[PDB]
């Protein structure tokens, strides 16, 4: 029921609001394969990423209409919901471009 | 947004 | 046209084509200045083209198909370029935000072709 | 607006 | 690709 | 693969 619209290599991180530092998403340092999935039936999108090594799901979050997606640098992009701040430290500029293109697309069609 |  | 194509982006750029015989960039359409540049998606046939019009006088300065497999080069954060069998095109974007908008739409087009 |  |  |  969902179609992948991109795959990008990134170290997924969340911001620890109490210690003022980034920490690895899911508790595990290393790179993940991060998709945006489009549920075509209802036109919704989510980010799902899984560690390359062991397949652990480290991010699974909805992309809401109006999201402010911040391209802080050419290889680190970030966004937030009401509870967490998410960061993607991409493995290359090409990966950042792939993901940002798909995200900017999702945000235009929502 | 926090810096990197 | 308006009933078979959908604009998937609008970006501000000075459009140019490369004069290889002189080894210099030329303003597309003959006169230097900024244009509003779209990618249009023909939704029935799943094809795309770049169409740009000068802000001042509305002249069409670019009207080129985007073929499957095209190599889109982001030379800098504000100048992107590509080529076909005929010409080499360049977009000198008015801002990094414009370049990002256009490049994100182009990369989308290239993925769904 | 031009044709293609 | 030509330079800018 | 997780549900949403």
């Amino acid at each position: 029921s969902e179609q992948s619209i991109c795959q990008a290599r990134a170290a997924v991180m969340v911001y620890d609001d109490a210690n003022k530092k980034w920490v690895p998403a899911g508790g595990s340092t290393g790179f993940s394969r991060v998709h945006i999935y489009h549920h075509t039936g209802n036109n919704t999108f989510r980010v799902v990423g899984r560690k390359i090594q062991d397949h652990q799901v480290v991010i699974n979050c909805a992309i809401p209409k109006g999201l402010k997606y911040n391209q802080a640098t050419q290889t680190f992009h970030q966004w937030r919901d009401a509870r967490q701040v998410y960061g993607l430290n991409f493995g290359s500029k090409e990966d950042a471009n792939v993901f940002a293109s798909a995200m900017m697309h999702a945000l235009e069609v929502l | 947004x926090p810096p990197x």
